RNA sequence: UGCGAAAGCAGUUGAAGACAAGUGCUUGUCGUUCGUUAUAAAUGGCCU
């Protein structure tokens, strides 16, 4: 359940966070590496932030927040940003996709997709018989 | 065990002692002795099972 | 029984004062009180009127030897508890308060009666022993 | 300042933070200088979920200002603590208290945060790792917390003993920070 | 017990002290009788719930 | 009269039976008193029960759509 | 390693801060301390549990005000152990009053589950049988009380 | 017409009265009335007869994160 | 809320102002006032 930040050039630990209550299965980061998002068995998504200029100068990450949005394990997570998009997409054993905003993760709204969207039909009915 | 004197306040003298135990003793410096025990690691007890070194 | 059921229905629609006499009629028997309560009491107004006349009658004489009126109250509470509490009339609450007060006294008496009933049981046995 | 609802002064005694109704707005001012002068509405700090929820989530019961003025802690009746970075108004939520938080106080460095409420438990939040150390079974709910010393040797607490409804029974407790034992009650 | 009181009632009347010598009986009976009002309340609740699911 | 607040009268009756004692009481009268008290006990139990009462998806479903 | 035997007999100052070792706490006590109301209830009804020790956890949860809280996330499968003990605890004079409080809540909190669950239903038929039996014993004890007052 | 969580019917001989979590779509993609949401989620919908509508609907352990209740 | 025993016996829970949301109207609120004896819910549980 620990998230650890290592220095690459020296291969040494900079920070350690004991955040999750169980396995952390996936990680993702934003384009500027201002946020690191983690998720795992405990169904929570944690945000680690280094946005403040003092944090950037010192190279220190902060455990900003977490959110419980999934009913079961979160196996996969990914992030995308553009001039018109900011997506944090997660899904897992619940079999449904959850969409958040990276910049406004803590206070933004989220959407839980339907488990089945029958774009391709798996059922037919015959009027006769 | 080792003496310690504050680099700023020269009057402050103290003795720190430790062993194969999960706590540490400090003796501020004769009817009685002022002894404090350090035993709290603030969430990092797993990384530290003895104060001996 | 069907006639006493139907006339009970009509008196209730007509807001008659003869409801009490209908409820006291000896033809009523234990399952039929359930069927009437389950099948015929469909409107809250009908339920409230039956509860009010019963609650009043028991309040004036909680020691009546007639077990029919209490029997109506017992099943009316058991089967329609939710709908009764759905009634928000203040006078209904006051009647419930009066009924509770009358029954509450009766509870306090039971330990004394059991004590007297215990003494009489000894007295009868000693009389029989003397006879033998 | 007008319509002051809540006010606090840093440990150094050189910064004053206060909240007014001019719903409400928080402003921080340096006392002896003009180095610090900030103001912002409470709505910016408050989360949207709070706006959806009851008033307990939007009602501040405690406030604390760092010596440097970089951080400000706000405590809410719901039990949630929010640390705001004054440079860019970035919020950070610390949630352990189940009931209203009554006392907040920063350490001199700003690396630790003393919090207390109805739980009768004093919590030292280590902000570097977000961890927390506890001092439970205190004699009363913690009205006030403070770090007292050049090196934070002592903690001064005010306890309430809310069992006695007839009177407010305050008890002043001075704890030795080294081993969290009552130096003077 | 019921026959002891029935038969030797005359003797038990003409004895200097009863409470000290029969303290065990008084305590034992008092314990049971005191539970009676609470037991009846449980009976009423059990009877009410039992009736509801039987008729349904 | 008793056979023909009431607790205070009944409690007063219980005192009488103690005052009357064991030997004095007569069998024929005791029978009528016994029948009376048995009736009261049953009534007392009935009212106590009332007093406590006062204190107290399918796989397939066919429905009509509202349009 | 030679100094362990020494007890400081020749020394100026002897300082002792070791806290005496307390008796190990049982599972139900640990759960109550950690605010595990539901798990504390489960530990009460386990095989080979002292009857008096089962009565305490029930009293503690009642004292803490956590009687409904301990009974929310339950179904017929995990309600029967409580009802099995209630079937036996009702007999004893000490645990009769506590059984009434807990059985009253479970009926008021699981009326709907009762109708659809057959196995629970028999647990109230036989429980109804026993409480009626206890009524007869408590009524009887009042009668021996009444006659005993007559002798004195 | 029907979707994953809604069903609609539109009469094409009657005109209608005139009276965040997706791409803003500034860029291009390339280079008489009845509405109900009571029925959801829907696998399939169709008519069996002229007055019969067939609506087909959907009917694991998880890490325990308790919900406080007092 | 008053009286009393613990049981209970009587009696209350009003108006104004301001704000928010939805659509001048509707609802909900009050670190606003006057008068009368007068559900909860930010995943959030206690050290060594």
């Amino acid at each position: 359940g620990s998230i650890k930040f290592w220095d690459f050039q020296f291969a040494t630990l900079n920070q350690s966070f004991k955040a999750h209550d169980a396995d952390v299965l996936c990680l993702t980061t934003d384009t500027d590496n201002n946020y690191v998002f983690s998720a795992g068995v405990d169904r929570k998504i944690f945000q680690f932030s280094q946005n403040t200029n003092k944090s950037q100068k010192n190279n220190r990450w902060v455990n900003s927040s977490n959110r419980l949005l999934h009913g079961n394990d979160i196996r996969a997570i990914c992030a995308y940003q553009s001039k018109g998009a900011d997506f944090l997409v997660s899904g897992g054993v619940e079999k449904t996709l959850v969409i958040n905003s990276l910049t406004s993760f803590s206070n933004g709204n989220y959407r839980k997709m339907p488990t089945v969207e029958p774009y391709s039909k798996n059922v037919l009915v015959n009027k006769e018989q | 065990c080792t003496f310690y004197t504050s680099l700023s306040n020269q009057n402050q003298q103290n003795i720190f002692t430790a062993g194969r135990r999960r706590y540490m003793h400090s003796w501020d410096l004769s009817q009685t002795a002022k002894i404090e025990k350090f035993s709290r690691l603030y969430g990092h007890e797993s990384t530290q099972r003895s104060f001996e070194n | 029984q069907v006639e006493i059921a139907n006339i009970l229905s009509s008196h209730l629609e007509a807001n008659s004062t003869e409801i009490l006499d209908d409820l006291m009629s000896g033809s009523w028997t234990e399952p039929e009180i359930k069927k009437f309560i389950l099948t015929k009491i469909n409107t809250v107004d009908h339920l409230s009127k039956i509860f009010l006349t019963i609650s009043k009658s028991i309040t004036q004489n909680p020691w009546n030897e007639e077990n029919l009126l209490p029997l109506w109250l017992k099943w009316l509470l058991t089967l329609k508890s939710g709908e009764l509490n759905s009634i928000k009339d203040k006078h209904t609450k006051k009647n419930c308060k009066h009924l509770k007060s009358a029954l509450r006294s009766s509870e306090e008496i039971l330990p004394v009666l059991l004590g007297i009933q215990g003494r009489l049981e000894m007295l009868r046995r000693q009389a029989k022993l003397r006879e033998d | 300042w007008h319509n002051v609802i809540l006010s606090n002064i840093s440990s150094n005694g050189k910064l004053l933070a206060h909240m007014c109704k001019d719903h409400k707005s928080i402003s921080v001012v340096s006392l002896f200088d003009d180095s610090v002068n900030l103001s912002f509405p409470l709505g910016s700090i408050l989360s949207s979920q709070t706006q959806s929820l009851s008033y307990n989530t939007r009602y501040v019961s405690s406030m604390a200002i760092d010596n440097m003025g970089q951080q400000l802690a706000v405590g809410f009746a719901s039990g949630v603590i929010s640390i705001v970075s004054l440079a860019d108004l970035q919020i950070r939520l610390l949630k352990w208290h189940i009931d209203s938080v009554l006392s907040l106080s920063f350490s001199h460095d700003g690396s630790y945060l003393l919090s207390g409420g109805w739980e009768k438990v004093m919590s030292l939040w280590q902000l570097e790792t977000n961890s927390q150390q506890f001092l439970p079974r205190l004699n009363g709910i913690i009205i006030d917390c403070q770090v007292l010393g050049p090196q934070g040797n002592y903690y001064s607490l005010i306890l309430q003993m809310t069992e006695n409804n007839s009177n407010s029974d305050y008890q002043f407790l001075l704890l030795n920070a080294s081993d969290l034992t009552s130096k003077l009650s | 017990v019921k026959w002891c009181l029935i038969i030797h009632g005359g003797y038990l009347v003409s004895i200097p002290n009863l409470m000290s010598t029969l303290s065990s009986l008084h305590s034992t009976l008092k314990r049971r009788s005191d539970l009676l009002p609470r037991l009846l309340a449980l009976d009423a609740r059990l009877d009410c719930t039992i009736n509801k699911f039987k008729t349904l | 009269f008793i056979t023909s607040q009431s607790t205070q009268l009944f409690q007063l009756l219980s005192l009488v039976l103690d005052s009357i004692g064991l030997f004095s009481l007569e069998g024929a009268l005791l029978e009528n008193l016994t029948l009376y008290i048995d009736k009261q006990v049953e009534i007392a139990e009935r009212n106590t029960e009332l007093w406590n009462l006062i204190d107290t998806l399918p796989t397939y479903t066919m429905e009509y759509l509202d349009i | 390693m030679r100094g362990s035997e020494y007890q400081g007999d020749q020394e100026h100052i002897i300082h002792n801060d070791k806290v005496r070792s307390q008796r190990r706490m049982r599972a139900f006590e640990r759960n109550i301390n950690q605010f595990k109301w539901s798990e504390a209830l489960d530990n009460a009804f386990v095989p080979g549990m002292a009857k008096e020790l089962t009565l305490t956890v029930l009293q503690e949860l009642r004292k803490r005000g956590k009687v409904r809280v301990a009974l929310y996330g339950r179904d017929e499968s995990t309600l029967e152990p409580l009802l099995n003990w209630c079937l036996k605890g009702i007999e004893d004079v000490r645990s009769a009053s506590i059984v009434a409080d807990w059985v009253a809540v479970v009926l008021e909190l699981y009326g709907n589950t009762l109708e659809s669950s057959p196995v629970l239903q028999e647990l109230m038929i036989d429980l109804k049988t026993k409480v009626r039996h206890e009524i007869h014993k408590s009524k009887e004890a009042q009668r021996i009380e009444g006659m005993l007052q007559l002798l004195t | 017409f029907w979707g994953a969580t809604w069903i609609s019917r539109i009469d094409f001989d009657v005109d209608f009265p005139i009276n965040g979590l997706t791409i803003t779509d500034e860029s291009n993609f390339m280079n008489h009335f009845f509405f109900t949401d009571k029925y959801k989620p829907l696998l399939f919908v169709d008519l069996i007869s002229s007055n019969e509508l067939a609506i087909i609907e959907r009917n694991q352990k998880a890490f325990i994160q308790p919900k406080l209740v007092f």
